């Protein structure tokens, strides 16, 4: 299906004690493969997937300036929002960006995206027609004028309409045996009693990829989903998703209850019971 | 100032068998400012872990993984504990293998 | 690949 390349900057603010904590994270879909911290003697970008080990020096020492040039533009803009909203140095503040693309199975695009935050709320943002800004408050209208004097928009819609959508594609075909695969969820439903009159009965699914999973509940052959605990999708640890969705029945009723599965690497849904 | 408290899940990556080794997490998500203090416990005292990069979601809240191998047993207490400024006190997870 | 520096907020 639809595939994505992504990108995570944040910017954190140490007062008194030096240059802004900077990371940057990069995903392809679900499976994170580049990492960057400000913190450490020579900073670099590094890989954090196995199948973008194989790109040669001249891939990372470009990645690593411009990631350490970007370090440095968001410890100017942490100084630049202090006199924008006039703020004092002593106190932390912070700063995010996520941008990236979005495509269809045959590579060509679908969106392009780019948003600014300041403090966890939103900052600016780049609208859809890759042309235009959005500004949350009076000074990121400041950021707006400044940033469509200066043509930001038409680099923005360049890197995402040609560099992202060319090099993603470059990433799932180098990555093709992990990312293009999808790997099934490992099936169980458990019984745990409460009582002589209540039992607990879990629905588990284990070992998952893409994140992207449906649980559901039937009784006697009717949708009660609504009656379920559903515990949020959570990373196994090895790039692999856990979930499970759990409902409260009577003692001696259990062979009523029905779990249904779905998921992308399931040639067919499946339904499970109590054993 | 927006501020939004952690959500917290303590786990195992496999079926905890008892005396077989295996990964145990702490999973946590939705909170904004990002500093914060994620601890994982053998009986109340800390184990040395490992916490992955900083990322977030659309809504501009931070996700943190928590993680370190161990070897489940019937007598050890497993626990997560996570110090944040929207929290009034540190929020305590103990890890239960059957959630 | 990432993009390029931004210009300053």
């Amino acid at each position: 299906g639809s595939h994505s390349l992504r990108y995570f900057y944040t910017a954190v603010s140490r007062p008194g004690l030096g240059e802004p904590r900077f990371i940057a994270v990069g995903y392809v879909d679900d499976t994170q493969f580049v990492r960057f911290d400000s913190d450490a003697p020579n900073p670099r970008m590094e890989p954090r997937a196995p199948w973008v080990e194989q790109e040669g020096p001249e891939y990372w020492d470009r990645e690593t300036r411009k990631v350490k040039n970007t370090a440095q533009i968001f410890r100017v803009d942490l100084n630049t929002l202090l006199r924008y909203y006039n703020q004092s140095e002593s106190g932390s503040h912070n700063i995010q960006r996520m941008y990236g693309c979005d495509v269809e199975p045959d590579g060509r695009l679908l969106r392009g995206y780019n948003q600014d935050s300041y403090d966890g709320k939103d900052y600016i943002a780049l609208n859809e027609d890759l042309r235009s800004w959005t500004a949350a408050d009076t000074a990121a209208q400041i950021t707006g004028r400044k940033w469509e004097e200066a043509g930001e928009a038409e680099r923005w819609r360049n890197y995402l309409q040609g560099t992202c959508v060319e090099w993603l594609a470059k990433y799932l075909d180098m990555g093709k045996e992990t990312l293009l695969r999808a790997e099934s969820p490992n099936t169980r439903v458990t019984r745990h009693p409460i009582s002589d009159r209540e039992v607990t009965l879990r629905c588990w699914a284990l070992g998952f990829y893409p994140a992207e999973i449906t649980l559901t509940w039937q009784r006697d052959g009717q949708d009660h989903t609504q009656d379920a605990e559903l515990v949020e999708t959570r990373p196994a640890g090895d790039g692999t998703f856990q979930k499970w969705a759990a409902v409260v029945v009577s003692s001696g009723e259990e062979q009523r209850y029905t779990c249904h599965v779905q998921h992308e690497g399931l040639r067919e849904p499946i339904t499970l019971r109590w054993e | 100032m927006v501020q939004h408290s952690p959500k917290v899940q303590v786990y195992s990556r496999h079926p905890a068998e008892n005396g077989k080794p295996n990964f145990l997490n702490c999973y946590v998500s939705g909170f904004h400012p990002p500093q914060i203090d994620i601890t994982l416990m053998k009986n109340g005292k800390k184990m040395e872990a490992e916490q992955t990069d900083l990322s977030f979601n659309r809504d501009w809240t931070f996700y943190l993984l928590v993680h370190t191998e161990f070897t489940p047993t019937v007598e050890d207490e497993y626990s997560c504990q996570v110090n944040h400024t929207t929290l009034s006190e540190p929020k305590v997870v103990k890890w239960d293998r059957d959630m | 690949r990432m993009a390029n520096v931004s210009t300053g907020r």
